[PDB]
RNA sequence: GGGAGACUGGAAUUCCUGGUGUAGCGGUGGAAUGCGCAGAUAUCAGGAGGAACACCGGUGGCGAAGGCGGGUCUCUGGGCAGUAACUGACGCUGAGGAGCGAAAGCGUGGGGAGCGAACAGGAUUAGAUACCCUGGUAGUCCACGCCGUAAACGGUGGGUACUAGGUGUGGGUUUCCUUCCUUGGGAUCCGUGCCGUAGCUAACGCAUUAAGUACCCCGCCUGGGGAGUACGGCCGCAAGG
């Protein structure tokens, strides 16, 4: 079980009010894999330095995570799949 | 057509110029070439081929309903000097001048070197 | 060293690889 | 390399006695253990050249200690080849 | 054997020594070959040596470099560390060109007399002087004046520091006068002898 | 000469989110600025060309504007 | 920037589509082939695809060597420092042998934007199978395999001990100026440069990273061509080694 952070961008056309429950939702499977530990933090609607996806504003969220690799991989394969998601990057942060 | 504002796009490379006055949504308007104003070959290259082009882009702006201008600079060193003062002797008012040139980040191979 | 020795040993390998290029078929229906 | 806790149990199961760590016997298990992870290792990355000399070097290493082993004790070098799994 | 050429004005003359004649004419026409092979001096042969690129290589013939008439002094810490405030009494258009003349200075920035505005006289060329204002405005208006001078039709723009570095830089005038964006008032930037950025400012 | 800021007992850490540490060390054109004209150790320098990468790669500095 | 795998980011080149838009564009020492007038170049918007990763970025890091930098994750090798707990000479070298081994090249299957052997024209020339220009196939790229060569060079085999120093720079430990911020300075271990003693050399030069003083092991040389060629043999699909 090794930490990892992941800023997430999803675009701002969905309301802020359920960017936290829907995200909740997205982590219930590293929730319920191996006993996890997790920490949400939402700064959103900020105007991008370039253009993504045909969108020029984005909604920032940081989630801190102490799980194994393969789940975070897997929940990072999900992420990417859904469409309200403009991007996803993961950092470890352990000495790496 | 009427555009009291517009922008102009020089293009200076080592053996031409080309001088294009723009409607700001990218309609070019009124263009001259360093050829089109009676240079050929090398002729072409030297800074006074870019001030007539300059001037002569300058009129077929003015004409057309343009007062003030941006200019948007591109390519080596040939004529950009010449370029732009000829632009404000022509009565054309620069409003901001910009350095847009394609900088790659070391992408696609440049050609052999001469000899 | 003086890149004459070099000249001249470049100068051989190149007849020979000539020769070989010439020869190359006789060489198969010989060989 | 292998986690602390591998290399204690290693240790512990191997040792002569409840310190030492490198007696021939702890050197060569714990060599084997690490050859067999990186074979584990490189029978999936077949182009993995580097690594391959490291196992290379662990190889030649353990093969010295089994000499110095053999050439000491012999009673000693068949037990610990006997309770190793190896062959040469 | 001696021989003698005169290839278009040029002349090549060539001698050799042999044991007869056979061998002394072979090894002059050898000789002579050698000699015109040297003397071609047609583009194919004289194209390795005319001076190639930019700034690689230097030869006898390759183009000096233009250097400019202050210290290079890179965009890395070139700062601005000359600021004059000299005169901002009101002046007519003379007494500005006689406050130019003994300061030995190509450019001047006062505040004009009839208009209240300030403006930069500069030396106008052959055309005589020329006179730029932060507004422009036609002679009338402009004090009563005997030097034969002209106006700029041109205003001075607004626009920031960085950008007018950016505008000298990219428009290559020994200076440039603007009214700041955020000061509101006037300024003349030029390069100074040192290589730093000369602010004249109120 | 210059001070390495993060080798001091006051060093920040570097991290990719705060974007106002990393504007300050990257020039007017987005480039990322030379070691010398900063005056950082080795390792603060790849520590900070890393931050500022990965805040480019997430839309946080703009890619040379 | 040690290696492998997977996913992925932006600038730029090329092409396609749709606007504005005209008569040139491109190229050179100078031009012409060439592109365009059927709407080129230029400018804007959108789309597709391939390759390489500007700034950081250096005589700086890693690796036995070849060599290695867009970002993130997974797996993995080596090195250095301190403590010195542990084993107790287990060390060095290494004929043959095995493995790795730039680029080019070969085989099967993909991919192909830019560059580009070969090949076409244009130009220069007395002649141009070239240098320069316009196009351009293999190839450069990916996967699995072959070959086994380079100015594969520090033209300097590996290990060890000793022999004045001075100054840059990378990594780690610690004492004293002490603000303890500061390359403060000192000490020490491991790298990487420059200058210089003794010493060595035919000289240039090397000089604690020896080409100095010595010990252990291996490889290689015995005038230049003929020739790293012929014959024979081994390897290789072939080139060839």
């Amino acid at each position: 079980m090794r930490p990892y952070e992941i800023m997430v961008i999803l675009d701002p056309t969905l309301d802020e009010r359920t960017v936290a429950p829907s995200l909740e939702t997205f982590l219930n499977v590293i929730r319920k894999d191996g006993g996890t530990v997790d920490k949400v933090d939402i700064w959103g609607r900020r105007r991008l330095a370039y253009e993504i996806a045909k969108h020029a504003e984005g909604i920032y969220a940081v989630i801190d995570v102490k799980a194994e690799p393969a789940t975070v991989s897997e929940l990072d394969r999900q992420l990417n799949l859904n469409e309200s998601v403009l991007r996803t990057k993961v950092l470890r942060t352990d000495k790496h | 057509k009427n555009v009291p504002h517009g922008a102009a796009h020089i293009k200076s490379t080592f053996n031409n110029t080309i001088v294009s006055i723009t409607d700001p949504q990218g309609n070019v308007i009124a263009w001259a070439s360093s050829g089109h104003v009676g240079f050929k070959g090398s002729r072409k290259s030297t800074p006074f081929a870019a001030q007539l082009a300059a001037e002569n882009a300058a009129r077929k702006a003015q004409e057309h309903g343009v007062k003030k201008v941006d200019v948007f600079v591109k390519g080596p060193g040939s004529g950009r000097e010449t370029a732009i003062r000829s632009l404000q002797a022509a009565g054309l008012e620069v409003g901001t001048i910009s350095d847009v040139t394609p900088q790659p980040h070391n992408g696609c191979r440049p050609p052999k070197r001469r000899r | 060293g003086s890149v004459i020795k070099k000249r001249r040993k470049r100068m051989s390998k190149k007849k020979h690889r000539k020769l070989l290029r010439r020869t190359r078929v006789q060489r198969r229906k010989l060989g | 390399a292998l986690t602390a806790e591998q290399k204690k149990e290693i240790l512990g199961q191997y040792g002569l006695h409840d310190t030492d760590t490198g007696s021939p016997e702890a050197q060569v298990a714990l060599l084997t253990k690490r050859i067999q992870d990186l074979t584990e290792h490189l029978k999936v990355h077949k182009h993995d050249h580097h690594s391959r000399r490291g196992l290379l070097l662990l190889v030649g290493r353990r093969r010295r200690l089994l000499k110095y082993v053999a050439q000491v004790d012999v009673a000693r070098y068949r037990s610990l080849i006997e309770r190793l799994g190896l062959r040469r | 054997a001696q021989a003698n050429l005169d290839v278009n004005g040029r002349q090549v003359r060539a001698q050799v020594e042999g044991v007869n004649a056979r061998e002394a004419v072979d090894r002059l026409e050898a000789r002579l070959r050698s000699r015109l092979e040297r003397i071609a001096e047609h583009w194919e042969a004289r194209r390795g040596g005319v001076p190639a690129e930019a700034g690689r290589e230097w030869r006898h013939e390759s183009e000096p470099a233009r250097r400019p008439g202050y210290f290079p002094r890179p965009p890395e810490e070139r700062r601005i560390i000359r600021r004059k405030s000299f005169s901002m009494v009101p002046c007519t258009v003379d007494e500005a060109a006689l406050e130019m003349e003994m300061l030995d200075y190509d450019f001047h920035l006062f505040t004009e007399k009839g208009t209240g505005f300030a403006a930069v006289l500069y030396k106008g060329g052959p055309t005589g002087y020329r006179l730029v204002l932060v507004i422009p405005v036609p002679a009338d208006e402009l004090s009563p004046f005997e030097k034969p001078i002209t106006i700029s039709t041109h205003p001075a723009p607004c626009l920031t520091q960085r950008d007018a570095v950016e505008r000298l830089g990219l428009l290559g005038l020994p200076f440039l006068f603007y009214i700041d964006a955020a000061e509101g008032r006037a300024s003349v930037i030029y390069r100074r002898y040192d290589g730093h950025y000369g602010l004249i400012t109120p | 000469t210059r001070k390495c800021v993060f080798c001091s007992k006051k060093g920040q850490t570097i991290d990719y989110k705060d974007t106002a540490l990393l504007r300050t060390y990257i020039s007017e054109r987005g480039k990322i600025r030379a070691r010398r004209v900063t005056g950082n150790c080795v390792q603060h320098q790849r520590d900070i060309a890393v931050a500022v990468k990965n805040a480019r790669e997430v839309a946080l500095l703009p890619f040379g504007s």
